[PDB]
């Protein structure tokens, strides 16, 4: 499964 | 093998009801967590909810612990 994105920095 | 470790959410995660093996999680919670091998980790809450977590989403802060 791949990993989400990270939010907004 | 045994090891636990202990790691720093750097974000809040929403974990989705469809894939019901991720737990959500607050920005700046610590989790216990292991099986950092891979991309998904194991990870258990204060609150004894347990269950996978995106290991980009946290910083490891202590560990290893048997």
């Amino acid at each position: 499964k791949p990993l989400p994105p990270l939010p907004l920095a | 093998d045994n090891f636990i470790y202990k790691a720093k959410a750097l974000y809040p995660y929403d974990a989705d009801d469809d894939d019901a093996y991720e737990i959500s999680f607050e920005q700046n919670e610590i989790l216990q967590v292991s099986d950092i091998e891979g991309r998904w980790w194991k990870a258990r809450r204060a609150n004894g909810e347990t269950g996978i977590i995106p290991s980009n989403y946290v910083q490891l802060i202590d560990g290893p612990e048997e």
